[PDB]
């Protein structure tokens, strides 16, 4: 038997059902054979030894455990290696780390940053599966504050574009809703309750 | 054999139920078959969506809606007030058996189970249940329902009751405008101890 | 027509069944419906309090209470070990009818699907459902059902069994004091393989 | 009597369903059991791990899988393309009748209800539920489980389909390697409306 | 009575009718007084003596023992009954700001201390915490231990670094107690990764 290729590379959806085709190995001159796995556990992949269709087995493939699999595959009538990525889907909802939040204001100051915003998301780092996206639960009818999201760290940057006049005390107090960009997954939407968490804004 | 099934019919081609306050016609189509099983009925609603506007709730979070029937002393539905707009009937194939009803009592919910006011015995009239709604993603928001039997009699006709509220409360509505197709409930099924024939 | 169903009756006079083994008298009634559906069979069960003692239930958290059902050879219900001490009959109506049961063992768990003392098959024994209490203020508090089919056999004359358990363990209880009038549990509906006529 | 009926018999002496498609033969023992009531069919099914590699699931977080069954247009289980090989039959004690059957038409799916191709009526052809995992701890893990009729006939000769999708996810696998005894899913029941006899 | 003062135990949550013990003496028994006497947790059967648990459940994180004065009729007793913890409580991890530094270089150094709340009986498995690093470490640098006396995560690091490096040290971990949980709260147990920012030091 001969291998078409010394390196193959595919790529499976994380959540993939049960016997979803990840790939095919190519041989011409057959039986193929896994040799070995790394990381060998749990047995996410199966190979066909009549056609060498590596699909998905019953255990569902998680991203957030393991993001890629190198599989060592012998053919037989010389052993080829096959790297299969793992690829995110939104399966994480982002959570908001700091539970004390409390933002100041300067007094008749405009276009500065107001507070910062922490939140965690465990999917794929640079991807819109982890960027968090940030809507204004309430508070904010008077169109005073903005949030942007600092795609470096995913932070979520609250700046005020408005004046304010200390001795008028204005409750400028609001609450947001934390998302990632994408949609989130058919499996964790539905289990999503927007708990909206909220944001003192004092004025100096 | 047929004769123990009474049922609206199987995919009705026009929109046979009102089931919004809002809607000046009717505005979906109202599932529900009900099948003789010993001393208990088997019912089996659901809810296809028909209207614009019952089809654009599915772009809300918090909705709900009830669909009431209200059945006299010999079981025929009171399409007047009832919902249901178009008579229960026996199985002919897929579609409703046209001919005179005359054993509907027996499968009206019991008065002696589920009597009408009374205090002493209120909790027992209700059942509970959830159904679900598959979005355009193939995601499943579930939908709690609600079932109330013989509590209630606002009109003197009235003889037996059923109502049937679903009601979902979600953290992101299931469809957005682009999207919602028409609000299609999951098949729902209860049971009920029958009125005797 | 009426041998189809093997039931306690509905809302019957007094109580009919012992619950809580520390009640002096029956405490509650046990509703309970069989119907042959083919080779299944539906069970519909629930259970409404009549003793304080069982009342007093929903002002606490954690509350578990079980009603066992030995049946003899013959399906006949063992009163003397039995939760329910009124024997089972067929529909008269909305009563029992009084007379001799002779096919009380097609009702009956199969003991090839639900075999007693074996390990191996266990796991086959047992089923899951949640009922619900409706609140004095309307709102549902579920209640987790499980049922144990012919897995022991305590005493010798017992051929099969049949164990409802009902429990909740949340962090506030359904009532307090001065609202809890009455526990009734929405009726559970859960299917069983049934022996050989 | 027992022309009511279509199952696989109960505890087959061998397992008689390939629901990993990596198996190399059969894997799991499916009990099904589909049973006439009126317009409807009551779908009663769940499955019995016999492969090691089936039971290995139990020591898993996340698994799922499917049995699909795929019937001509006369009723009959198209062994070869289905997941069951054992075709199913009528009721003979707890055994399947040896015979033929002409009315396996009656249990179908309705192709009316739930039709094949049709986008707009797509979401009609879900039906979703939960049943229970029994650990060796005797801890009820649930298993969300969405039954699809009539969805895709991918073969000329496919009239009718049945696909049960089990699945789970969870944050303490069942099992450890070393207490894993077999996976059985405790009993699925659900609904569908019937084709014409 | 054949003993001033019984004592026997019983396991929290248990189901109705759990035989708690039999009080013996040498008969009509019945329970004079209880104490806290609430709720009505146990029954005291006249005829035989033997005390059992009824419909309301018990939970020993409400109350650790129950004393029950009971009297025999044709004097007084006391009876002690111990209430036995099950691995009913997930461990909460109390602290949210969690950011430890790590020194350059360094090795055998205290990252950092996870504070770690549980409701379960102290002192036992149902109570130490057990940790495990659920993404981040895979590289094997890190290690932690349970500090038995203060049910804390002693997080210690291992591994040199080097600050021009910066290496992405910050790891996410989940908490469960050194026993297996309760068939009450399997199937409900689920791991949300806590994260601990590290920072290198310059």
């Amino acid at each position: 038997p001969v291998f078409t290729q010394d390196v193959f590379v595919g790529s499976v959806e994380e959540l993939s059902a049960a016997h979803t085709l990840v790939m095919k190995i190519n041989a011409t001159d057959i039986s193929y054979r896994i040799v070995s796995l790394e990381p060998a556990y749990p047995p996410v992949f199966y190979l066909n030894k009549d056609t060498g269709e590596i699909y998905t087995t019953s255990v569902t493939l998680d991203r957030e455990e393991h993001s890629s699999y190198t599989l060592t595959v012998e053919a037989r009538d010389k052993q080829a290696q096959v790297q299969i990525r793992i690829l995110d889907v939104n399966d994480n909802i982002p959570v908001v780390e700091n539970k004390v939040l409390e933002g100041m204001v300067e007094e008749n100051q405009v276009n500065v940053e107001v507070t910062r915003i922490k939140v965690f998301d465990a999917d794929e780092i640079g991807s819109d599966n982890w960027l968090a996206n940030f809507t204004f639960a309430s508070g904010n009818e008077g169109g005073y504050f903005h949030i942007e999201t600092d795609a470096q760290t995913n932070e979520g940057i609250v700046t005020l574009i408005k004046e304010v006049d200390y001795e008028e005390m204005k409750n400028l107090d609001f609450s947001v809703i934390v998302a990632n960009k994408a949609a989130f997954h058919k499996s964790i939407r539905s289990k999503y309750k927007p708990t909206p968490i909220p944001i003192k804004v004092k004025v100096k | 054999d047929n004769i123990n099934t009474l049922w609206t019919g199987v995919n009705p081609t026009e929109a046979n139920c009102q089931i919004m306050n809002s809607s000046e016609s009717n505005d979906c189509k109202l599932i529900l078959t009900l099948v003789k099983t010993g001393a208990l009925v088997t019912a089996f609603v659901y809810v296809i969506g028909v209207s614009n506007n019952f089809n654009m709730l599915t772009t809300h979070r918090n909705i709900n809606f009830t669909a009431e029937l209200f059945f006299d002393s010999t079981g025929n539905l009171l399409t007047r007030l009832s919902s249901l707009k178009t008579p229960l009937n026996h199985k002919s194939g897929q579609n409703m058996a046209t001919g005179a009803i005359t054993n509907a009592k027996g499968f009206m919910p019991s008065t002696t189970a589920y009597p009408f006011n009374d205090n002493s015995r209120e909790k027992e009239n209700y059942i509970y249940g959830t159904c679900y709604y598959t979005a355009s993603d193939r995601t499943a928001f579930p939908i709690d329902i609600s079932v109330m039997l013989n509590r209630r009699a606002i009109n003197d006709e009235t003889s037996y009751c059923i109502r049937i509220t679903w009601s979902w409360n979600t953290g992101d509505a299931p469809e957005v405008q682009t999207s919602a197709t028409t609000l299609v409930t999951s098949p729902f099924t209860f049971y009920y101890i029958r009125e005797d024939d």
